[PDB]
């Protein structure tokens, strides 16, 4: 019927002035724009037919020639960043946006996917889609009483595409539209469906990937605890996600940080910095650094979690970036500790691990470790106890390895383990 | 000690192909 066609007999029965030819032909074109190998996405657009398909987007009369150019155009669109430009300059975005309100719910959710790819391309498409105005037709097909009486893909649909609208940089989704969005994504935030709870997470991820406003935004709405919860969940598609934001989040200030102190996700790390899903270890580790980075208070905080001992253990064994990320977790903890802390720290069994990371190719984690070192032994110059610290490192073989890196090919590297010679050894 | 921003994403565009 309508399976395995030419773009020749496509085009010629599109080309005739039959509606009903030109809707099996269109049908034709969308069931070879669904096939799962190579689709033929260029000799579909170098045959003209976009801007045929974007004028029977408009064919209110026949509906089912509106969903299957609105299918078809989607697929167009989820090809290369020339090709999704070639259906945005057909005009398909305000078509797009004029079916949101069709009543017929699969052509409106149609609508939604094709908005999502074109919005997905990136910063400049994203933006061009808000300013069609997009978000406000987008939203009053989500504003019902409650989430679930709508169909399970249609809401899973909005959120994806409601997400794409939050995603991307340089520049970040204009404040107002963002002011817009939020309310809905907290509700959908809130949903029972993974796959909304990830893309809802995904979501609050882009708004909160950026600077502290943007992240005082998203948190005087109140998502940090629901946040927590589902950093608790047993989908990992729904922790990443949560975890990147409560990371984004702590990248704050010290009181936002302590919103999500406060909300109990610290005692969630043990088993996250403990997940046998690398990843999860790795962005929890950053996570731990930028949290030891904050005020005196919230490093005791870390401590009576008893999570040291688990920065520890990911510093003795974990994979390179994770063990980067620790590096940069105790080199905060030990900038901005107490001496009390600090010590704690190294009764914890800092001290071997963090020199057995000397050995590493990488000068950054090396300038970070022997800056850890040297704010552990202001401490104990503090205390009086620098000779007890330097025969634990040079039982450990520390000793050897910083002798060695006085031979390092960076000034930093050189400059730093003369000085821990000079002034300790 | 200063906070450390995530990385860049390498993932530049996020579309989807219905079947």
């Amino acid at each position: 019927g309508t399976v395995n066609w030419s773009v020749e007999d496509i085009v010629k029965g599109i080309n005739s002035n039959n509606l009903e030819s030109q809707l099996q032909a269109t049908q034709a074109a969308r069931k070879l724009l669904s096939r799962e190998k190579q689709p033929p996405i260029d000799n579909i657009i170098r045959a003209g037919l976009i801007p045929k398909f974007v004028s029977f987007l408009g064919k209110t009369d026949c509906s089912p020639i509106q969903f299957e150019s609105a299918w078809a155009l989607t697929n167009i669109a989820s090809g290369t960043s020339e090709q999704t430009k070639a259906v945005v300059d057909g005009g398909a975005i305000p078509a797009f946006i004029s079916l949101l309100a069709s009543p017929h719910a699969h052509i409106s959710e149609q609508a939604v996917w094709a908005l999502g790819n074109i919005a997905g391309d990136g910063s400049a498409f994203r933006d061009l889609v808000i300013k069609h105005g997009a978000i406000d037709p987008l939203l009053a097909l989500l504003a019902v009483p409650d989430l679930s009486t709508l169909a399970c893909g249609y809401l899973r649909n909005l959120t994806w595409t409601l997400s794409n609208l939050c995603r991307n940089k340089n520049p970040a989704p204009p404040l107002d539209a963002v002011e817009q969005i939020l309310p809905t994504l907290v509700r959908l935030l809130h949903h029972n469906d993974p796959e909304v709870l990830a893309d809802s997470c995904w979501a609050i991820s882009y708004l909160t990937d950026g600077p502290n406003e943007r992240i005082e935004m998203v948190v005087k709405k109140g998502v940090v605890p629901q946040l927590v919860k589902l950093l608790g969940a047993t989908e990992l598609p729904i922790v990443t996600p949560a975890l990147r934001a409560i990371g984004n989040i702590v990248t704050g200030t010290d009181e936002q940080t302590q919103k999500v102190i406060d909300a109990g996700a610290l005692a969630v790390f043990p088993s996250l910095l403990t997940n046998p899903k690398t990843n999860i270890q790795k962005e929890a580790t950053w996570t731990m650094s930028n949290i030891t980075a904050g005020r005196q208070d919230q490093i005791q905080q870390v401590v009576n979690h008893g999570l040291v001992p688990f920065l520890v253990g990911v510093l003795s064994k974990a994979d390179f970036k994770t063990q980067k990320e620790a590096a940069w977790a105790i080199t905060n903890y030990t900038s901005g500790g107490t001496v009390e802390q600090i010590v704690y720290l190294v009764h914890c069994g800092i001290i071997e691990p963090l020199m057995n990371l000397l050995s590493a190719k990488d000068t950054k984690i090396i300038q970070v470790i022997l800056d850890a070192i040297s704010n552990i032994f202001q401490a104990a110059e503090k205390l009086g106890e620098t000779e007890k610290l330097s025969i634990m490192i040079e039982e450990c073989g520390g000793l050897d390895k910083i002798e060695a890196l006085q031979r390092h090919e960076n000034e930093s590297v050189y400059k730093a383990s003369l000085n821990l010679i000079e002034k300790y050894f | 000690a200063r906070k450390r921003s995530h990385s860049p994403t390498k993932k530049l565009r996020y579309v989807k192909r219905r079947f």
